């Protein structure tokens, strides 16, 4: 419902069930960003890049991969986090540092990169706005239901989605 | 792993936006625990593009808070295997941070989480859990009060098993609900904090045993 926000969701085989597991949320307009993150010593490469990306208070979106965390995956996983974050930025014609990346699911398992590489080549701006409901579903792992909420304030809209019902006591900053 | 994203067409002062985002995060996503297992991946973001024009920072903050909380209670109700949301309300603490520390300890006690799961009004497990904050030497068991729902079960006023029996029985009733409140007052000062978690079920264990997640 908020103006300027579009959602891309698609299956990329992060699990083998044909379910939407790859999400791009993006603003068609410049956006100020606020974010907080895990301070885990095993913080995934996705997190580091997010921090860097929000350092200037400026970001327009986030790619999210579900059913693989891309954590404890070494230099390979670092490379893969960058490649994916960048290829999304590039495919939508945004600057790298305005695209975040987030990833959830199994620890210690490499991304299925060829499947993700093929999908990226097709990626472009969603026709039309909205689809948070789709994003809400595509981010799920061991959730039994999508989690979504909408508030109106002073003529603007705020939509939130969340996921995560195990490995859950956030201590984010 | 927690992933949560917020999107608004609100225009906000960037510095106010960060401050208010943090305040709400601290009271919501950083106030929930299913299994104490802080992930390697927790991410929470707000994007505010300007398209709907200026909004009052206080009105927005309020709105973000309601949005965040509703999502947090969603997560707590949907905890892996859970049947019951647990809400721990701590008051009278030295400061808010101690109230949060005690709430977390209690809502993360496996014995508290299973008693609630069985509907067993084993409030002595909540006294234990509070007791584990053994570096907070200003918490005095003589001054602490414990309730489930609206039923104060500690301290014993008078005897004897009373009393505890009846009201034990009343705690058993409230426990039958899908949302359970544990109120705790430390009678130290004005520190207050509410945290959210859930019960511990065979379902949690089976999922996470069977089950590569």
């Amino acid at each position: 419902t908020p103006r300027g926000f579009v959602v891309h969701t698609a299956p990329v085989g992060l699990a083998d069930d044909g379910r939407d597991d790859f999400t791009v949320l993006a603003s068609t307009a410049p956006a100020t960003v606020s974010a907080v993150f895990t301070r885990s010593r095993f913080a995934g490469p996705s997190v580091v890049l997010c921090r860097e990306a929000v350092a200037d208070g400026q970001a327009r979106g986030v790619v999210v991969l579900a059913r693989n965390a891309n954590v404890a995956t070494g230099l390979e996983g670092e490379e893969n986090a960058r490649e994916v974050r960048e290829a999304v930025a590039r495919a939508l014609g945004l600057p790298e540092g305005e695209m975040l990346i987030a990833s959830t699911g199994v620890i210690g398992r490499q991304y299925p990169m060829e499947s993700i590489r093929e999908h990226l080549k097709t990626l472009e701006w969603p026709a039309g706005e909205g689809g948070f409901d789709r994003a809400a579903r595509a981010i799920m792992t061991t959730d039994t239901r999508p989690k979504e909420v909408r508030v109106s304030v002073g003529g603007a809209t705020l939509v939130g989605i969340a996921k995560g019902v195990g490995m859950l006591e956030p201590d984010m900053a | 792993t927690l992933l949560t994203f917020f999107a608004t067409d609100a225009r906000l002062d960037p510095a106010e936006q960060d401050r208010l985002f943090r305040r709400v995060m601290d009271r919501t996503f950083n106030a929930v625990s299913i299994d104490t297992d802080t992930s390697t991946s927790d991410t929470a973001v707000l994007f505010a593009n300007g398209l709907a024009g200026e909004v009052d920072a206080g009105e927005f903050e309020e709105a973000l808070h309601t949005a965040a909380l509703a999502l947090v209670k969603d997560i707590a109700s949907d905890g892996e295997g859970a049947a019951k949301l647990i809400e721990v309300q701590v008051t009278g603490a030295r400061d808010d941070a101690q109230a949060k520390r005690v709430g977390k300890t209690v809502v993360n006690s496996p014995l508290v989480k299973t008693a609630v799961h069985g509907c067993d009004p084993n409030w002595g497990r909540v006294a234990m859990a509070i007791g584990k904050c053994s570096d907070d030497t200003d918490i005095d068991q003589e001054r602490v009060t414990i309730r489930f729902g609206e039923v104060e079960v500690y301290p014993p006023k008078a005897r004897g098993d009373q009393a505890d029996d009846a009201l034990r029985a009343a705690v058993a009733e409230h426990l039958r609900g899908d949302e359970v409140v544990i109120g705790i007052d430390l009678a130290i000062a004005d520190g207050a904090f509410t945290v959210y978690g859930c019960d511990l079920t065979e379902g949690y264990v089976r999922l996470n045993s069977e089950y590569t997640t």
